[PDB]
């Protein structure tokens, strides 16, 4: 495999049955400012 | 708008667009993010900070990645840019990228632009810049830099994804580092993480800029 296959990235969210890319906490998640969700 | 600076280096302005030719006398500029567009550019430290630990692992690791960047500094010149991009648009198409900057010193200095996917380098773009004298500073100017063909790519497939939420979950893992360094000293001018949503508001782009600190 290769992290950086872009087919691989785009097949992840269009096909997830078949994702084959790293596990990642969302950003959502994570310990920061409640501006970086909320756009000006 | 909000920019970028540190004790050496202003970040006036940054664009990434599309123009199109309809013909020879008419063209149309789409811009996907920009800085210093819509209103005159301004710095002043009235910013909130993020925990840079909170970002390490979607940037590149090692000796001159993003960590070993930091820890040697200096503090000042690190910057988080979110970025919620406007993607509304779309032989004779040009993908550019145009950044201006101010600085007290005559320098010559190198940008390096590293695209990455999972933390992981997929590719780098490096310019170098020398100075012309300007109203009692020195201006430097990338002007319409080429967009490489990794993110004419990138762009292409992002809207090609049927839903809005498909193109966030993919943005998620993709970042871009700006590091601006004196060519001479190897002095880190300004580095800049940048992170990407889909702009869902019908103003269009937006942005929010956060100092990056130790904690
Ligand atoms: C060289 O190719 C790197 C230039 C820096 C890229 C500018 C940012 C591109 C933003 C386009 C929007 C697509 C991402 C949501």
């Amino acid at each position: 495999d290769s992290e950086t296959d872009l087919e691989a990235l785009f097949n992840a969210v269009m096909n997830p049955k078949t994702a084959n890319v790293p596990q990642t906490v969302p950003m959502r998640l994570r310990k920061l400012p409640d501006a970086f969700f909320k756009p000006p | 708008g909000r920019s970028v600076a540190s004790s050496k280096l202003w970040m006036l302005e940054f664009s990434a667009f599309l123009e199109q030719q309809q013909d020879p006398d008419t063209y149309n500029k789409h811009l996907f993010v920009h800085i210093g567009q819509s209103s005159p550019s301004y710095s002043d430290p009235y910013l909130a900070a993020v925990d840079i630990r909170q970002i390490y692992d979607k940037f590149p690791e090692k000796k001159g990645g993003l960590k070993d960047l930091f820890e040697r500094g200096p503090s000042n010149a690190f910057f988080l840019v979110k970025f919620w991009a406007d993607l509304n648009t779309n032989g004779s198409s040009f993908y550019g990228v145009s950044s201006q900057y101010e600085s007290p010193e005559n320098m010559i200095i190198t940008c390096s632009t590293k695209v990455c996917s999972f933390g992981k380098q997929v590719v780098e773009k490096v310019e170098t810049e020398y100075a012309r004298y300007e109203n009692g500073h020195y201006s430097y100017r990338i002007h319409r830099s080429p967009l490489c063909e990794y993110m004419i790519n990138f762009i292409h497939k992002l809207k090609h994804l049927p839903e809005k939420y498909m193109m966030n979950s993919v943005l998620e893992n993709f970042t871009i580092l700006q590091v601006v360094t004196n060519r001479d000293t190897q002095e880190t001018l300004l580095c800049i993480a940048y992170v990407f949503e889909v702009s869902a508001s019908e103003h269009g782009a937006q942005h929010h800029i956060f100092r990056l600190v130790k904690e």
